[PDB]
Protein backbone atom coordinates (compact mmCIF):
# COMPACT_ATOMS: atom_id res chain seq x y z
CA UNK A 1 0.00 0.00 0.00
CA UNK A 2 1.09 3.87 -0.03
CA UNK A 3 3.34 3.99 2.81
CA UNK A 4 1.91 7.77 3.38
CA UNK A 5 -1.26 5.53 4.28
CA UNK A 6 -2.75 7.52 7.68
CA UNK A 7 -3.10 5.44 10.83
CA UNK A 8 -5.12 6.31 13.30
CA UNK A 9 -3.87 3.82 16.39
CA UNK A 10 -6.21 3.70 18.95
CA UNK A 11 -5.91 2.17 22.55
CA UNK A 12 -5.81 3.37 25.96
CA UNK A 13 -2.62 1.71 27.20
CA UNK A 14 0.47 4.17 25.83
CA UNK A 15 2.77 1.19 26.09
CA UNK A 16 1.11 -0.53 23.36
CA UNK A 17 0.45 2.37 21.19
CA UNK A 18 4.65 2.32 20.89
CA UNK A 19 4.85 -1.47 20.12
CA UNK A 20 2.13 -0.71 16.72
CA UNK A 21 3.01 2.48 15.76
CA UNK A 22 6.65 1.66 15.85
CA UNK A 23 5.33 -1.89 13.84
CA UNK A 24 4.28 0.55 11.25
CA UNK A 25 7.05 2.98 10.88
CA UNK A 26 9.18 -0.42 10.59
CA UNK A 27 6.76 -1.54 7.96
CA UNK A 28 7.58 1.53 5.84
CA UNK A 29 4.09 3.12 7.37
CA UNK A 30 5.42 6.91 9.19
CA UNK A 31 2.22 8.65 8.91
CA UNK A 32 0.65 7.41 12.00
CA UNK A 33 -1.51 9.22 14.35
CA UNK A 34 -2.97 7.82 18.14
CA UNK A 35 -6.06 8.01 19.98
CA UNK A 36 -6.56 7.07 23.90
CA UNK A 37 -10.08 5.80 23.73
CA UNK A 38 -12.87 6.32 21.19
CA UNK A 39 -14.34 9.65 21.55
CA UNK A 40 -10.60 10.90 21.28
CA UNK A 41 -10.65 8.65 18.07
CA UNK A 42 -13.95 9.61 16.42
CA UNK A 43 -12.89 13.52 17.34
CA UNK A 44 -9.38 12.50 15.16
CA UNK A 45 -11.00 10.83 12.71
CA UNK A 46 -13.51 13.96 11.91
CA UNK A 47 -10.28 16.12 10.71
CA UNK A 48 -10.43 13.75 7.84
CA UNK A 49 -7.21 11.35 5.58
CA UNK A 50 -7.37 8.76 7.73
CA UNK A 51 -6.86 5.41 5.46
CA UNK A 52 -6.83 2.79 8.13
CA UNK A 53 -7.57 2.09 11.68
CA UNK A 54 -6.24 -0.14 14.44
CA UNK A 55 -8.14 -0.37 17.35
CA UNK A 56 -8.24 -1.67 20.68
CA UNK A 57 -11.51 -2.96 22.58
CA UNK A 58 -11.49 -2.29 26.19
CA UNK A 59 -11.07 1.93 26.87
CA UNK A 60 -12.68 4.09 29.31
CA UNK A 61 -15.15 6.61 27.69
CA UNK A 62 -16.07 4.46 24.61
CA UNK A 63 -14.60 0.96 23.87
CA UNK A 64 -13.49 -0.41 20.18
CA UNK A 65 -16.84 -2.14 19.34
CA UNK A 66 -18.54 1.04 19.64
CA UNK A 67 -15.72 3.12 17.98
CA UNK A 68 -16.13 0.22 15.15
CA UNK A 69 -20.17 0.64 14.78
CA UNK A 70 -19.70 4.60 14.51
CA UNK A 71 -17.22 4.03 11.90
CA UNK A 72 -18.99 1.73 10.02
CA UNK A 73 -22.13 4.13 10.27
CA UNK A 74 -20.70 7.22 9.06
CA UNK A 75 -21.18 7.31 5.46
CA UNK A 76 -17.75 9.34 5.32
CA UNK A 77 -15.74 6.68 6.97
CA UNK A 78 -18.08 3.38 6.74
CA UNK A 79 -15.47 1.41 4.55
CA UNK A 80 -12.36 2.36 6.47
CA UNK A 81 -10.19 -0.61 7.58
CA UNK A 82 -10.69 -1.04 10.92
CA UNK A 83 -8.58 -3.74 12.44
CA UNK A 84 -9.12 -5.37 16.04
CA UNK A 85 -5.96 -5.57 18.46
CA UNK A 86 -7.43 -6.47 21.67
CA UNK A 87 -7.06 -9.06 24.76
CA UNK A 88 -11.00 -9.70 23.79
CA UNK A 89 -10.69 -13.37 23.69
CA UNK A 90 -14.65 -14.43 24.22
CA UNK A 91 -15.47 -16.19 21.58
CA UNK A 92 -18.83 -14.42 21.42
CA UNK A 93 -17.74 -10.87 21.39
CA UNK A 94 -14.98 -11.78 18.58
CA UNK A 95 -18.47 -12.97 16.68
CA UNK A 96 -19.98 -9.56 17.78
CA UNK A 97 -16.81 -7.55 15.84
CA UNK A 98 -17.12 -9.34 13.20
CA UNK A 99 -20.75 -9.13 12.58
CA UNK A 100 -19.74 -5.20 13.29
CA UNK A 101 -17.62 -5.06 10.44
CA UNK A 102 -14.06 -5.57 11.89
CA UNK A 103 -11.60 -5.86 8.81
CA UNK A 104 -9.94 -8.03 11.49
CA UNK A 105 -9.40 -9.31 14.67
CA UNK A 106 -5.83 -9.63 16.56
CA UNK A 107 -5.66 -11.58 19.99
CA UNK A 108 -3.08 -9.95 22.75
CA UNK A 109 -0.07 -10.57 22.76
CA UNK A 110 0.78 -10.66 19.00
CA UNK A 111 3.73 -11.24 17.01
CA UNK A 112 4.91 -8.89 14.24
CA UNK A 113 4.20 -11.70 11.80
CA UNK A 114 0.62 -11.92 12.71
CA UNK A 115 0.14 -7.54 12.66
CA UNK A 116 1.92 -7.67 9.11
CA UNK A 117 -0.08 -10.85 7.74
CA UNK A 118 -3.37 -9.28 8.92
CA UNK A 119 -2.80 -5.96 7.31
CA UNK A 120 -1.37 -7.13 3.85
CA UNK A 121 -4.53 -9.08 3.95
CA UNK A 122 -6.77 -6.09 4.41
CA UNK A 123 -4.72 -4.60 1.60
CA UNK A 124 -5.30 -7.31 -1.10
CA UNK A 125 -9.31 -7.93 -0.56
CA UNK A 126 -9.56 -4.12 -0.69
CA UNK A 127 -7.02 -3.38 -3.88
CA UNK A 128 -4.84 -0.65 -1.63
CA UNK B 1 -12.69 -22.95 26.12
CA UNK B 2 -15.61 -20.05 26.32
CA UNK B 3 -11.85 -17.87 25.53
CA UNK B 4 -9.54 -18.36 22.68
CA UNK B 5 -6.36 -18.96 23.32
CA UNK B 6 -4.31 -18.65 20.08
CA UNK B 7 -4.40 -16.36 16.93
CA UNK B 8 -4.91 -19.50 14.82
CA UNK B 9 -8.16 -20.66 17.41
CA UNK B 10 -9.36 -16.50 16.13
CA UNK B 11 -8.50 -17.38 12.73
CA UNK B 12 -10.22 -20.47 12.39
CA UNK B 13 -13.34 -19.30 14.18
CA UNK B 14 -14.11 -16.27 11.71
CA UNK B 15 -13.21 -18.80 8.95
CA UNK B 16 -15.80 -21.36 10.02
CA UNK B 17 -18.35 -18.66 10.36
CA UNK B 18 -17.60 -16.80 6.54
CA UNK B 19 -15.49 -13.76 8.18
F1 LIG C 1 -7.82 -3.50 26.12
BE1 LIG C 1 -7.74 -4.08 24.73
F2 LIG C 1 -9.10 -4.55 24.30
F3 LIG C 1 -6.79 -5.25 24.72
MG1 LIG D 1 -7.47 -1.49 26.80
Amino acid sequence: ADKELKFLVVDDFSTMRRIVRNLLKELGFNNVEEAEDGVDALNKLQAGGFGFIISDWNMPNMDGLELLKTIRADSAMSALPVLMVTAEAKKENIIAAAQAGASGYVVKPFTAATLEEKLNKIFEKLGM
Amino acid sequence: AGVVASQDQVDDLLDSLGF
